């Protein structure tokens, strides 16, 4: 853990130094930002890392859906007759709750590491107990 | 982030959920002035609490409101609650779920009224008292074994296997921590010193804190320190004197291992814990011997782990491995476990929200724990 | 503090010495039992050969 | 490759058709917790099955759902089916014909409902229950003789000549394997030990597993071990104690050879098997005496073969050769034969496809077997 | 004097601990050898008792 933390913080400090050699002193206040993010990941033998990255990638799609919904909402409002189903973001919220919302999935790992005698199988046993059928997005492959 | 605040008679310790160290810990003394006021304009405080009170014991009388895991003279213990919440930890209870601690079975009425007092005036959102030992177990990450916390007010054992709190063998004992101090009073009268008052009676536990190591083969070590002057130790009071303690040094803690000195006719802790071992199945003894965990306070005395190992291995059949778990995280393991338990998300559903109490009446704590 | 540390190092040395003496005591008892268990096994093999030889006849 | 799964009360054994060894075998215990849950967040399993359940008997109650070849409390036996199929052998039944086992004649309603429960929920393709003894016969490659399987739940004999299952002499007896254990409880109370609970009651069959050898001339051997201390044997429980068993060692299995001890007024197994011999023609006795085959479990006790030979040759006219076939493949011969039977291609046409059951109603098992 | 005296006892503790670990490792292999010797003696008793029963028959 210590090694990981020291490496990460080292990297960010190098980012600070890159800012340093590029420093400015003009009145700059309004920026247009380009962000690069890891792409959606689906392939063989995917552990935790993939779950994390996929969650990050899809939250941005949640952001997109809400944004386009806002603009089209006002536009259709000018032509106001009736909207189908507000908040396009629900389509993703249905799984956002499963991944994050307290005692969802990600929370279960937080709780499980704390709990004594962390054993891998008990993790899945708890998940099956807690979010099968109870959660309409948690099922088993074959 | 709810809260966790220990109840134990000795040191009311306060902290926050999840944090690995109690934010503030202080002795549970409550003090009142025992002389008239002489220098007009002092603006005297009518009562004192905690280390502030311990600061000026000189003109103070000390009431411990918590004896033998029973909360007596509730007025001052409420005063301690109030001082804790606002001055030490410094948040209004109105925005923090709270968890307390309680010895195995103390009385029935205790919880059933304490929940009320801390839940009606402090107006806390939610609370759940958890029996000491199961919490101590969590604190060490071992979900199977016997707990011997012996928190200063009371000493007790539970068998817990595979995470089941097997009730009927719970073997409580009132060989409290304070009573070692009180007996040390009587044993220290003999060397010619005298400690009549209450303030000195508080000092002596401090002098107990350093100079009490339990020793194997009590007879041989006793005759040893009697014949030779090797361990004649010294110490000083905040008075100027220096005091020389002889074999009382290792005659203090052995009241634990046999109570014939204090008088109480209930076997020493090692025999009680062996008893509670032998009052379970013939298959749980395989593991129970292996995960023996000390806890609470009053076991920071050096050696006590080893002496305990000797006594048990003598008592138990010499085919089991009795390697006892005594981490030096003791005296706080209660609180560490409490914080971890408060950190468990699944645990969130358990404790009692105000609605249930209001609509159900006080007994809800017993009915639902 | 140095006097307190010197007492802890004395206690440490003494308790580990006492444990080492108990290990040595148990080790000889295991060797005494080991000879008995081997002699019983050799005697049982000898006694088997007597019965097994008679059984063939 | 269909399947073969034994029903017998003791050890539900699972494997595959053709294979010479059951893939997985486990005791048929079903367990429930008998204490409240104390360490929040365990995620307790609401029931347990098989060696997993046997692992933690400490806080468990044991129900055997299979007594005397009758399947009682069907809920848990269905639980055992479910655990078998998915966890031990690990294939969905949807793609595997299945064969079961059944004692000679237990009740009428048993099969007539068990086929339904295992054929309607598990949705198996096809099934056919086969009476124990005829299966045991194939297992040894001898198509003529008398079978004495005495599977732990029930003991019985059949005469089978030239591959004909001659019904009327089938001589069932409820001198089960478990009841030897239960009697051993009562006989072991006398030497001063005590085994009240259920977990210890499970242990004792284990302690029976090694220390019960049946001896000829019971009177003389009994007085022998009484006079001399020669066979005084020792053993240890997973507790630390060591237990010394005297003549109970060879007084255990002899309840089989005479039931006067257990009380039941039905002659010992040797007399019953001789009876079933003498209830056939005067020409089948020529061969029947010669091919006597033990089977099932509860006959791995050393010596029992020889003692049996002595009793029969004493009873039968001393002009026949009673050489009894007791291979050490016992305790599994049921399952070996079952696999071989499932391997027979001509046998494929026999068992019941779903169509017949659906169009005919439940009685099809009795009508067609 | 106190720090010098502590240094002698912690050095004595370390060498006696090294001997105590050597005794423990030797004790555990002798324990396994004793269990193995008991098992072969017990199996040899069973082998002797079985042939003794067979001879009488
Ligand atoms: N240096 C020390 N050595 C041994 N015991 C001590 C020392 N200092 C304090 N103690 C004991 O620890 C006790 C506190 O234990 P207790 O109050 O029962 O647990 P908790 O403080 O968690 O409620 C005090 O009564 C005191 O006797
Ligand atoms: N070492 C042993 N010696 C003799 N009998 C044993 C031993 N171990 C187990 N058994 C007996 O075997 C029995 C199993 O037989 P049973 O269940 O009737 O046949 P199956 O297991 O094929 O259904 C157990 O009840 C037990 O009493
Ligand atoms: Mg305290
Ligand atoms: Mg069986």
């Amino acid at each position: 853990a210590l090694a990981k933390a020291v490496y990460e913080r080292m990297f960010n400090w190098m980012v600070t130094r890159i800012n340093a050699t590029l420093e400015t002193k003009q009145p700059r206040q309004y920026f247009i930002g380009v962000l690069d993010i890891a792409g959606f990941e689906i392939f063989d033998f995917n552990s935790f890392e993939q779950l994390c990255i996929n969650f990050t990638n899809e939250k941005l799609q949640q952001f997109f859906n809400h944004h386009m919904f806002v603009l089209e909402q006002e536009e259709y409002k000018k032509e106001g007759i009736e909207w189908e189903f507000i908040d396009f973001g629900m389509d993703l919220q249905a799984c956002i709750d499963l991944i994050e919302k307290p005692m969802g999935i990600m929370s279960i790992l937080e709780e499980e590491c704390m709990f004594p005698k962390a054993t891998d199988m008990t993790f899945k046993a708890k998940l099956f107990d807690n979010h099968l059928g109870k959660s309409s997005n948690f099922q088993k492959p074959r | 982030t709810a809260l966790v605040c220990d109840n134990g008679s000795g040191l009311v310790k306060a902290g926050f959920a999840g944090d690995d160290a109690p934010r503030a810990v202080f002795p549970s003394i409550v003090g009142r002035p025992r002389h008239q006021g002489v220098m007009v304009g002092m603006g005297q405080k009518d009562s004192y609490v905690g280390d502030e009170a311990q600061s000026k014991r000189g003109i103070l009388t000390l009431k411990y409101p918590i004896e033998h895991g029973i909360i007596t003279n509730w007025d001052d213990m409420e005063k301690i609650w109030h001082h804790t919440f606002y001055n030490e930890l410094r948040v209004a209870p109105e925005e923090h779920p709270t968890l307390l601690t309680e010895a195995p079975l103390n009385p029935k009425a205790n919880r059933e009224k304490m929940t009320q007092i801390m839940f009606e005036t402090f107006n806390v959102p939610a609370m759940y008292v958890a029996i000491q030992a199961v919490l101590s177990l969590y604190a060490s990450g071992r979900t199977t074994g016997i707990v011997l916390d012996s928190g200063d007010g009371v000493t007790h054992n539970v068998p817990i296997y595979e995470g089941y709190a097997l009730p009927h063998a719970i073997m409580r004992l009132d060989l409290a921590g304070r009573d070692l101090t009180d007996y040390l009073m009587k044993i220290l009268t003999e060397r010619g010193y005298s400690f009549v008052t209450t303030a000195e009676r508080e000092i002596v536990r401090d002098i107990k804190e350093k100079l009490c190591y339990v020793a194997l083969d009590f007879e041989n070590e006793m005759a040893t320190a009697a014949s030779s002057s090797s361990l004649e130790k010294s110490y000083e009071l905040p008075d100027g004197q220096v005091i020389t303690i002889g074999n009382e040094r290792f005659r203090c803690p052995e009241t634990l291992f046999q109570p014939s000195f204090i008088g109480m006719e209930s076997a020493g802790i090692h025999e009680t814990t062996y008893n509670s071992i032998m009052k379970c199945d013939i298959d749980i003894r395989k593991d129970l011997y292996a995960n023996n965990v000390m806890s609470g306070g009053t076991t920071m005395y050096p050696g006590i782990a080893d002496r305990m190992q000797k006594e048990i291995t003598a008592l138990a059949p010499s085919t089991m491995k009795i390697k006892i778990i005594a981490p030096p995280e003791r005296k706080y393991s209660v609180w560490i476990g409490g914080s971890i338990l408060a950190s468990l998300s699944t645990f969130q559903q358990m404790w009692i929200t105000k609605q249930e109490y209001d609509e159900a009446g006080p007994s809800i704590v017993h009915r639902k724990c | 503090e140095a006097e307190k540390a010197a007492d802890e190092s004395e206690r440490g040395m003494k308790v580990i010495e006492s444990r080492a003496q108990k290990d040595e005591e148990k080790m000889e008892i295991q060797e005494i039992q080991l000879k008995e268990a081997k002699h019983i096994a050799e005697d049982a093999d000898r006694k088997y050969e007597e019965v097994a030889r008679k059984l063939v006849i």
